[PDB]
C-alpha cells in the first residue's frame, strides 16, 4: 500500500541520515574505534548494521502490510515454499550487496565505479539497493548483484567440489567398522574402538527427546512432589487419592521405602548436576512414557476423580523389579554388569523421575492392570530398542 | 638523514670522529675531502611515520574533473570554491581525515576539528 | 617481588607434588596436602627469605590397600634440586642415595635443565626407576581440569581378568603413550593397563581401559 | 557485450615524431634538478622523453585524435597523481563506445556533442535506404562519439541517461535514482542494455529477476530449438 | 576467570596486562643518534634539564628515543620499568637514562664503554624487537567479553550469571596456564593439538569431539551423538591423533588390498 | 510502453637590432675534417682546455659448406670503430663515449671576427668523461675482498 | 602505492585469428627458409644440380 511504501521510504532515509552523520564523524576524526578494529572497520560494521537493520525494519513493514488474502502468505505460513526474505526484498527493499562479506570495494581509482566522484563513502555508491524487484534496479546495481550472484554459484561449486572428497575421505575412512555378537563396536582386525555401540546400545532409529524430572524444578518443589510423608503433616499424603489411603496413614515400613526412594532421587539429581553443568534436561533418550501413559489412561478409561487400587509398596516394589529386567548385555560376571549398571544408570533415573508415587497416585491415577500394562510397556520397547548387532 | 655529497667525487659523507678537536666531521673514504659538522644529529628512524598522507600535490591539481567539489571556504582567502581528497599515504591505521585544496591561493586546509 | 612470586610457584608446585605422590599410593593425608603458604614459608625458607629445596627431599610410603593390591609396590624417595642446571654429580648422588637406602622407585625435580649424561644416566639400577620431572611443569595439576576424566591403574591379575572376559591380545587394547604427561602422573610402564572413567552425557558413567606402549 | 570491441594496433612512429615537433626533449637530456615538474611521456610503456606542458600538449592531441587523424583505436590516459601520461596503440585491449560531452556551450550549462540536425541527417540516410551519405564514421570524425577502453575509464566520469544526470534541477512506481552532484561529466552512456551480451539480451525485464535466473538463461538459450539458417 | 573474581573489570585489566604482550618497539614514536663526546655534558638544550637531575670512559656516541604517552597508557608502562628492562638486558655495558612520566616529552638515551654509530645501530635492532616489556609470547589482542554463565541457585535452578572473560588472538597454552589470577582447572584452546600435547590424551580427544560438534552446530544442523562419537573415538585409539588421510590409515596395517 | 514499430510511417511523413648574414662554408672544408661535439662529465663547472695543460693528446685506444647470417652499413661501420678516444698529458684523463641518440638535428653556428656565422652540420656528439681521479683498483683482490 | 593489480582488464589483451596466425605463420615461415637452406647446402654440397 500507499502508506507502508512512505513507511519503508522513511525507514530507508533515516538510515541514509544515520549514514551520512557516521561519516561526517568519521572524516572530522571524532570517532574513535574499539579494541580489537580501526576506524574503517568500525565505520562499515555501523553502516552495514545500519544498512541491514532499515532493510530488515522495511521488510518487517512489508510483512505486516499484507493481508492473508495473499498467496505468498498462504504459502509462507505454510511453510512449504517462500520465506521473509524473499517478500522482504520483493515487496520492501534488496538490500546490501556484499562481496567477501566486505562492501563493494574500489574497482577503479578511489572509487567502485567510473560513474562517481573518487572517495565517495556513500552507502549507495558503495553497494547499497534501495530499489525493489517489482520496480526494477539501477544499473549500478545490477553490476553488484551480478557479483554477487557469480559469487554465490563460484562459492556453491567450491564448496561442492570439496564435499565430494571430503565425503570419499569419510567413507574409505570408517568402512570396516562394525558390531560384533557382543555389543562391543570393533573392526575386522579386533581393534575395539568402542567397548559399547554409541556408549549406550541403542540405534539411532529409536531415540526420542525426553525430559529429566530430576533435576528440573525448584528445591520447594522437588520436595513437594517427591516426598510423600505418612507420619509427618509436612508433606503428608492426601487420602483422597487412593482407596485404602485411611490406612496407609500412620505406616512406618511404607514411610521408610519413600524415605528410601526420595533418598535415591537426591542422589540421581546430584549425580544429573555432576553430569550436566548447563542445566539442561531436555537429552534424547530410548522409550517414549508420556505416550505409553497417555494409552494406559486413554485405554483402562482413567478419568479424575478416580480413587486407585495401588499402595506404596506396589509402586516402589514394581519400580524396583523392573530396574532388574532392563538388560542389554546377557552377560553374568563383574565387568559386563559393571557395564550394564553404568550403561542404564541414566535410563534407571529417568525411570525412577517419572515413576514416583506421588506422580502416579496425584496426577496419573493409575490402576493395578494400567500399572502392570505400562511396566510391561516399558521393559518391552526398552527391549525393543535395542541396536542389533551386525549393523554396519 | 639529509646527508651531503663530497666535491669532484660526489660520492656520499661518512661521518668520521675527530678525536683530536673531539668534533664531528664528514669524510669521503675514496679521497681526502672532509669537511666540518654543522649538526651533530647523524641518524633518525622514524619509526611510526604520518608524511606522505599529502602526496602527489600539483599546481593543475584543481583541472581534475574525477575529484569532488565542496562549498566549505578557505581559512585564508575565504574562497568556497576548493577541492578536497583525503590522505595520499595508504595504510591499514590510516585515517580517513579530508584534505581541503582552495583553487584560489592553493593551501592546503585539512578538517580535522581534534587537532590542526 | 620475584623472591615471593617464586615462592608461591613452588609451593603450588609442592602441592602437586603431593598430590601426585598421593595419587600414585602413597600415605599422605588431607591435611599435609592442604599446607597454607605461610606455614610451608615459615618451614622451608630462611631468615633471609630465599627457600631450602634441600629441606623439601621427603619420603613416600605406601598405604596399606595400596601394598593389599600391589605387594610389589615400595617406597619412594623425592627429591628437589637448588642448582639451575642440574650436573652429573649430583644425578650420581641422586643414583646412589638410592641404591643406598633401597627404594624400588625414585623422583627427581629439576629447575631449568639437565645434563644428557645423567638423563643417560638414569636405567642403570634395575628394576628402579627415576622420574625426571620440570619444576616449571609440575606448577599445575593436570588432573584437576574439567577435561580430564579419572585414571586408575589396574593390577596383573585384574589384566588378566579383563583380557579373559574381552578376549582380547595386548594389542587390541587403546593404546596410550609413555610421553602422556597422565602417564608420568601416574608413572605408568610398559604391559600396565589403565581404567578410564569418564562422565559421559549418553550413559552417565562410561568406562575405557588402556594400555602403555 | 554488445559494443565491445577488440583493437588491433596501428603505428606509433608517427606519434613519436609528432611530439618532438613542440619541445618533447628527448630522456637522455633530461636532468632532475633542472626540471623536476616535467611530465614525463610514456609511449606503449617505453620513455622517450618528458614535456614542460602537458596541458596543451594534451589538449593537442585530443583535438587531432576526435578529429580523425590519430586511429581512435589508440587509448591514451593522464594520470595525474602518478605525474605519467601512458599511451597504448597496441592489439588485443578491449573498448567500447561512449558520447563526448561539452561544458562549453551556448546554453549556458554542460551538454552533448551531438544534437538534433545530426540525428535528422542520420535517421534521413537511414530510412532513405535522397541520400547525405551521414554514417557512423561521419559522426565520429566531427567528433561525436568517441571509444574507450579499461584503461582510459579510469580517468573519465561517465552519466548513465543523458536526459536524467546532465541537466540540473516523482510516482512511487518508478525506481529510486541517483542525484547529478557531480558536474564534471566527460562522457556519458550511449544505453545501459548494452553492457549485457548476446544471450542475456534475450531476457525481457532482466532487471526485474535476480542474477543466477539472467546466468541459467543464459546458459538455456545455447541450446533451444529454433530456426538457425534459411539454407 | 575465577569464580571469585568474577563479573570484575579492572582484574581482567590486570590479568590482561600479565598476559598480553608488548614491546619496546611498541612505544616508540622514533629515534635518532647523536655525536656527544663529553659523556656528561650533552650539546641539546632540552635534555639538559634531564642531564641536571638523573645524573645528581664511555663511548661518545649517544642512542636517543622517544615514546608515545598513549602508548605508555593503554599499555601500562614506566620509563623506570623500561629502563630497568634494559639494564638488566644488557647489563653494565651499555649506560641508560629515561625521561620522566611528567616530562611533555619522553626522552631514553644510552651510551656504551670502527665507528660507534654503526655499533648502536645494531643495538637499534636489538631494542625494538628483542625486548618484550611484558606479557608471554603470542599473545596479541586480549578482547574482555560479557559471557553469561548457567550456575546453580541455592533455590534449585540454574541462574545466568555473567562474568567477564578473555578472547585472545593467537595460543601459548603453556605459558598462560601457570600465570596466578586465573583458573587452572578451566582453559580452552580452538587449536585441539595443544590441548593434545599439554593435557593429554583424554583431553584430546573430549577437545577434538567439541571441535566436530562446534562446525555442525555452525552449520544449523543435527547429528546424532553416536557417529561424532564414533568418528572421534577411531582417530585416537591407537594413541595420540591420528589424521585422516592417506598416510593415515595406508601406513598400518589392514591387508594389503584394503 | 510498447514497442513503437511504425517509424516508417512517422519518419515517411515527417521528412637596437644588429643584422648579421650567414654562410654555408664550402664542403672542402667538410670534406677534409670531421666536427664532432664535446661534453665533460666531472661536475666542475669551468675545466677548460688551457686548464688542461699540455701536452693535449687525444688518440684512439676444415668445415664444408656452410652458414653465415647477415648485417648491414653504417651499424656495421659504428660496429668495427670500437676503440673510444682518450685525452690526456704526459696527469687529466678524459675518456669520451658515443653519444647516437644526440646526433638528429645539430647545427653549428662558429662566431668568427666579424658579426657574421659560419654554420657547420655536426656529424657526431661524445660525451667524455674524467678519467682515474682517486687512482686505485684491485681486480681479483676486490672479488676476494667482496667475499666477506 | 598498493600492490599492483593484476584483475584490471586494461593490462590484459586479448588474441584472435591475427595474432594466432601471426606466432603459426612466422614459425611455419622460419622452418620452410631453413630447410630451403637446407636443401641449399645438400645441393652446393653433394655437387648436384
Ligand atoms: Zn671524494
Ligand atoms: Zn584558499
Amino acid at each position: 500500500d500507499g502508506p507502508t511504501m512512505r513507511e519503508i521510504t522513511e525507514t530507508i532515509a533515516e538510515a541514509k541520515k544515520k549514514v551520512l552523520d557516521v561519516t561526517k564523524e568519521a572524516q572530522a576524526n571524532l570517532l574513535t574505534a574499539k579494541h580489537g578494529m580501526t576506524l574503517r572497520e568500525s565505520f562499515e560494521d555501523n553502516v552495514v548494521r545500519f544498512l541491514n537493520e532499515a532493510r530488515d525494519k522495511a521488510g518487517r513493514l512489508a510483512e505486516v502490510n499484507l493481508k492473508d488474502l495473499n498467496n505468498v502468505k498462504q504459502m509462507v505460513m505454510a511453510g512449504s515454499k517462500g520465506s521473509f526474505i524473499n517478500i522482504a526484498q520483493m515487496s520492501a527493499c534488496v538490500g546490501q550487496q556484499s562481496v567477501e562479506g566486505k562492501r563493494i570495494a574500489f574497482g577503479f581509482v578511489d572509487r567502485t565505479l567510473p560513474h562517481f566522484s573518487k572517495d565517495d563513502y556513500s552507502p549507495e555508491s558503495k553497494g547499497f539497493v534501495e530499489n525493489s524487484y517489482l520496480r526494477g534496479l539501477t544499473p549500478q546495481e545490477f553490476f553488484f548483484h551480478a557479483m554477487g550472484g557469480r559469487e554465490g554459484l563460484i562459492d556453491t561449486a567450491v564448496k561442492t567440489a570439496e564435499t565430494g572428497y571430503i565425503q570419499r575421505r569419510l567413507v574409505k575412512a570408517l568402512e570396516d567398522i562394525m558390531v560384533h555378537y557382543d555389543n562391543t563396536t570393533r573392526n575386522s582386525l579386533g581393534n575395539v574402538i568402542q567397548f559399547i555401540y554409541g556408549e549406550d546400545g541403542m540405534d539411532a532409529a529409536h531415540i526420542e527427546k525426553q525430559s529429566l524430572d530430576t533435576i528440573g524444578g525448584s528445591d520447594a518443589a522437588f520436595e513437594k512432589r517427591y516426598r510423600v510423608d505418612l507420619l509427618n503433616t509436612d508433606h503428608t499424603l492426601d487420602p483422597s487419592l487412593l482407596e485404602s489411603g485411611s490406612e496407609i496413614l500412620g505406616d512406618l515400613k511404607l514411610q521408610v521405602l519413600l524415605d528410601e526412594e526420595y533418598k535415591q532421587l537426591v542422589k540421581d539429581r546430584k549425580f544429573l548436576r555432576e553430569v550436566f553443568v548447563d542445566g539442561e534436561a531436555n537429552w534424547p533418550l530410548p522409550v517414549n512414557i508420556r505416550r505409553i501413559i497417555q494409552n494406559a489412561q486413554q485405554t483402562f478409561h482413567i478419568d479424575h476423580t478416580k480413587p486407585s487400587d495401588l499402595t506404596i509398596k506396589d509402586i516402589v516394589l514394581g519400580v524396583k523389579d523392573l530396574q532388574e529386567n532392563l538388560l542389554v548385555l546377557r552377560g553374568k560376571n563383574e565387568i559386563i554388569q559393571n557395564a550394564q549398571r553404568d550403561a542404564v544408570t541414566l535410563f534407571c533415573c529417568l525411570l525412577r523421575s517419572r515413576l514416583a508415587t506421588r506422580r502416579v497416585l496425584q496426577e496419573y491415577r493409575l490402576t493395578k492392570q494400567a500399572f502392570d500394562w505400562v511396566l510391561s510397556n516399558i521393559e518391552a520397547q526398552f527391549l525393543r530398542s535395542v541396536v542389533h548387532p551386525g549393523e554396519m | 638523514t639529509t646527508f651531503r655529497f663530497c666535491r669532484d667525487c660526489n660520492n656520499m659523507l661518512y661521518p668520521r670522529e675527530d678525536k683530536e678537536n673531539n668534533r664531528l666531521l664528514f669524510e669521503c673514504r675514496t679521497c681526502s675531502y672532509v669537511e666540518e659538522a654543522g649538526s651533530p644529529l647523524v641518524y633518525r628512524h622514524e619509526l611510526i611515520t604520518n608524511i606522505g598522507e599529502t602526496a602527489g600535490v600539483v599546481q593543475d591539481i584543481g583541472s581534475d574533473p574525477t575529484l569532488p567539489r565542496s562549498d566549505r571556504e578557505c581559512p585564508k582567502c575565504h574562497s568556497r570554491e576548493n577541492v578536497f581528497f583525503q590522505s595520499q599515504q595508504r595504510r591499514k591505521d590510516t585515517s580517513m581525515v579530508l584534505f581541503f585544496v582552495c583553487l584560489s591561493c592553493s593551501h592546503i586546509f585539512t578538517s580535522d576539528q581534534k587537532n590542526k | 617481588q620475584e623472591n615471593e612470586r617464586n615462592i608461591s610457584r613452588l609451593w603450588r608446585a609442592f602441592r602437586t607434588v603431593k598430590e601426585m605422590v598421593k595419587d600414585r599410593g602413597y600415605f599422605i593425608t588431607q591435611e599435609e596436602v592442604e599446607l597454607p603458604l605461610e606455614d610451608f614459608k615459615a618451614k622451608y625458607c630462611d631468615s633471609m627469605g630465599r627457600p631450602q629445596r634441600k629441606m623439601m627431599s621427603f619420603q613416600a610410603n605406601p598405604t596399606e590397600e595400596s601394598i593389599s593390591k600391589f605387594p610389589d609396590m615400595g617406597s619412594l624417595w623425592v627429591e628437589f634440586c637448588d642448582e639451575p642446571s642440574v650436573g652429573v654429580k649430583t644425578m650420581k648422588t641422586f643414583v646412589i642415595h638410592i641404591q643406598e637406602k633401597n627404594f624400588q622407585t625414585g623422583i627427581f625435580v629439576y629447575q631449568n635443565n639437565i645434563t644428557p649424561s645423567a638423563m643417560k644416566l638414569v636405567p642403570s639400577i634395575p628394576p628402579a626407576t627415576i622420574e625426571t620431572f620440570n619444576e616449571a611443569a609440575l606448577v599445575v595439576n593436570i588432573t584437576h581440569h574439567e577435561l580430564v576424566p579419572k585414571h586408575i591403574r589396574l593390577s596383573s591379575d585384574e589384566k588378566r581378568e579383563l583380557l579373559k572376559r574381552y578376549r582380547l591380545k595386548e594389542s587390541q587394547l587403546p593404546r596410550i603413550q609413555r610421553a602422556d604427561p597422565v602417564a608420568l602422573y601416574l608413572g605408568l610402564k610398559r604391559g600396565e593397563v589403565v581404567k578410564i572413567i569418564r562422565k559421559s552425557e549418553t550413559s552417565g558413567r562410561y568406562a575405557s581401559y588402556r594400555i602403555c606402549m | 557485450s554488445l559494443m565491445s570491441c577488440i583493437s588491433v594496433g596501428t603505428d606509433p612512429m608517427p606519434i613519436i615524431t609528432f611530439l618532438s615537433e613542440w619541445g618533447m626533449e628527448p630522456l637522455e637530456d633530461y636532468v632532475p634538478h633542472q626540471s623536476p615538474d616535467a611530465t614525463r611521456v610514456f609511449v606503449n610503456g617505453v620513455w622517450h622523453g618528458v614535456h614542460r606542458n602537458p596541458a596543451r600538449l594534451m589538449e593537442t592531441l585530443r583535438t587531432l585524435r576526435r578529429k580523425g587523424d590519430i586511429n581512435p583505436e589508440v587509448s591514451m590516459i593522464r594520470d595525474i597523481r602518478e605525474k605519467e601520461l601512458k599511451i597504448f596503440t597496441d592489439a588485443g585491449r578491449v573498448y567500447r563506445p561512449l558520447f563526448i560531452v561539452e561544458d562549453d556551450e551556448s546554453l549556458g550549462h554542460k551538454e552533448l556533442k551531438v544534437r538534433k540536425g545530426h540525428i535528422a541527417k542520420l535517421m534521413a540516410t537511414e530510412y532513405q535506404d535522397d541520400v547525405e551519405e551521414y554514417t557512423w564514421s561521419s559522426l565520429l570524425n566531427e567528433g561525436l562519439v568517441e571509444y574507450i577502453d579499461a584503461e582510459e575509464e579510469e580517468s573519465i566520469l561517465i552519466a548513465m541517461q543523458p536526459e536524467d544526470l546532465e541537466p540540473a534541477e516523482v510516482d512511487p512506481a518508478k525506481r529510486i535514482r541517483v542525484s547529478h552532484h557531480a558536474t564534471t561529466f566527460t562522457h556519458c552512456e550511449i544505453h545501459p542494455s548494452m553492457i549485457l551480451g548476446v544471450a542475456a539480451s534475450i531476457i525481457p525485464f532482466p532487471d526485474h529477476n535476480q542474477s543466477p535466473r539472467n546466468t541459467y538463461q543464459s546458459a538455456m538459450g545455447k541450446q533451444a530449438m529454433g530456426v538457425f539458417l534459411t539454407n | 576467570l575465577e569464580p571469585g573474581h568474577a563479573a570484575d573489570q579492572e582484574q581482567a585489566k590486570l590479568i590482561r596486562s600479565a598476559i598480553e604482550h608488548t614491546t619496546l618497539k611498541s612505544v616508540t614514536i622514533a629515534s635518532e643518534i647523536y655525536y656527544d663526546p663529553d659523556p656528561r655534558s650533552t650539546v641539546i638544550p632540552e635534555d639538559e634539564e634531564i642531564i641536571q637531575l638523573h645524573f645528581s670512559q664511555q663511548s661518545p656516541w649517544l642512542l636517543r628515543l622517544e615514546l608515545d604517552r598513549a602508548a605508555m597508557n593503554d599499555k601500562d608502562l614506566t620509563m623506570g620499568q623500561v629502563g630497568e628492562r634494559i639494564k638488566q638486558t644488557f647489563k653494565n655495558d651499555l649506560f641508560v637514562i629515561w625521561s620522566e612520566d611528567n616530562d611533555e616529552k619522553l626522552i631514553i638515551r644510552c651510551r656504551v664503554v670502527a665507528e660507534e654509530d654503526h655499533m648502536l645501530k645494531k643495538i637499534e635492532n636489538t631494542m625494538l624487537e628483542n625486548i618484550t616489556l611484558r606479557g608471554v609470547e603470542n599473545i596479541e589482542r586480549v578482547v574482555m567479553m560479557k559471557y553469561d554463565r548457567k550456575v546453580p541457585s541455592p533455590t534449585g535452578e540454574y541462574v545466568k550469571e555473567p562474568e567477564w572473560v578473555l578472547e585472545t588472538d593467537g595460543v601459548n597454552l603453556s605459558e598462560v596456564m601457570t600465570v596466578p589470577g586465573i583458573d587452572p582447572t578451566r582453559i580452552y584452546t580452538n587449536s585441539f593439538i595443544d590441548i593434545m600435547e599439554v593435557l593429554g590424551i583424554e583431553a584430546g580427544r573430549a577437545a577434538l569431539y567439541k571441535e566436530v560438534y562446534n562446525v555442525i552446530a555452525s552449520d544449523g544442523s543435527y547429528v546424532n551423538y553416536r557417529h561424532m562419537a564414533l568418528l572421534v573415538d577411531v582417530m585416537t585409539t591407537q594413541g595420540g591423533l591420528t589424521s585422516v588421510t592417506r598416510h593415515g590409515f595406508n601406513r598400518s596395517n589392514t591387508g594389503a588390498l584394503m | 510502453f510498447i514497442k513503437r514499430d511504425r517509424m516508417r510511417r512517422n519518419f515517411l511523413r515527417m521528412r637596437e637590432y644588429n643584422e648579421f648574414p650567414l654562410r654555408a662554408i664550402p664542403k672542402e672544408d667538410l670534406e677534409n675534417m670531421r666536427t664532432h661535439l664535446l661534453k665533460f662529465q666531472s661536475k666542475k663547472k669551468i675545466n677548460p682546455v688551457t686548464d688542461f695543460h699540455l701536452p693535449v693528446r687525444l688518440h684512439r685506444k676444415r668445415k664444408t659448406r656452410q652458414l653465415k647470417v647477415l648485417d648491414e652499413n653504417a651499424k656495421k661501420l659504428r660496429f668495427e670503430e670500437f676503440y673510444p678516444w682518450v685525452m690526456e698529458d704526459f696527469y687529466n684523463t678524459w675518456v669520451g663515449s658515443y653519444e647516437a641518440g644526440n646526433s638528429d638535428s645539430y647545427v653549428l653556428l662558429s662566431v668568427e671576427d666579424d658579426g657574421s656565422f659560419t654554420m657547420i652540420p655536426a656529424d657526431k656528439v661524445y660525451k667524455f668523461t674524467a678519467r682515474n681521479k682517486y687512482a686505485t683498483x684491485x681486480x681479483x683482490x676486490x672479488x676476494x675482498x667482496x667475499x666477506x | 602505492k598498493d600492490q599492483d593489480d593484476r584483475d584490471h582488464f586494461g593490462k590484459k589483451r586479448l588474441d584472435l585469428a591475427g595474432p594466432l596466425l601471426a606466432q603459426l605463420f612466422k614459425t611455419l615461415f622460419k622452418k620452410l627458409t631453413k630447410d630451403i637452406f637446407r636443401y641449399m647446402q645438400r645441393t652446393v654440397e653433394e655437387a648436384h644440380d
